[PDB]
């Protein structure tokens, strides 16, 4: 599919409201397992079950392993953009 | 056992 840019805000209280699976070491891109009611990526939309994460903020996911990922994703705050492609 | 998903 097209790549899509997808920015949503956190509160330094609020989880991102996504699970994960994927990485590095099992050969698949950084994947969004669930998307998590009234939390926040459910209530701006735009990211899917499915959608790889090729980037959050600009810090490149392609190559990282699934620990890496976590850490990554979870060290955002405020503004977080999305780059996500449907695989 | 390994793969997993990790709520963020």
């Amino acid at each position: 599919g097209p790549i899509r840019k997808v920015l949503l805000l956190k509160e330094d209280h609020e989880g991102l409201g996504i699970s994960i699976t994927g990485g590095k070491e099992h050969g698949v891109p950084i994947l969004i397992s669930e998307i998590h009611p009234g939390q926040p990526a459910d209530r701006c939309g735009g990211l899917h079950v499915g959608d790889a994460i090729l980037a959050v903020n600009g810090v490149n996911l392609r190559d990282t392993k699934h620990k890496e990922a976590v850490t990554i994703l979870s060290q955002q705050r405020g503004e977080i953009e999305f780059e996500v492609v449907y695989v | 056992t390994q793969n997993i998903c990790t709520r963020i």
